[PDB]
């Protein structure tokens, strides 16, 4: 959903990318760096927006 | 003859595959159709493309 031209609850409802970006979205796995044994729940989403 | 309430399916958060073509995904709820038809299925993964 990170990319121009998409929706979706992220692409929708956190971070709206237009449709004449110049730029690179780069990703990779954090699994050993970012979750834990009981969950990390540090990192909050929205649902639901006006 | 009924009402349609695509949002329901749209932000029903259960889909993976709500591509559309010829129409808004978001603009169902605007427009107004003469009919539809649902075909129901049941396939396999690799196939759904």
């Amino acid at each position: 959903q990170i990319a121009p031209g998409q929706t979706g609850k992220i692409a929708d409802y956190n971070y709206k990318l237009p449709d004449d970006f110049t730029g690179c979205v780069i990703a990779w796995n954090s699994n050993n760096l970012d979750s834990k044994v009981g969950g990390n729940y540090n990192y909050l989403y929205r649902l639901f927006r006006k | 003859n009924c009402v349609a309430d695509y949002s329901v399916l749209y932000n029903s958060a259960s889909f993976s595959t709500f591509k559309c073509y010829g129409v808004s995904p978001t603009k169902l709820n605007d427009l107004c159709f003469t009919n539809v038809y649902a075909d129901s299925f049941v396939i396999r993964g690799d196939e759904v493309r």
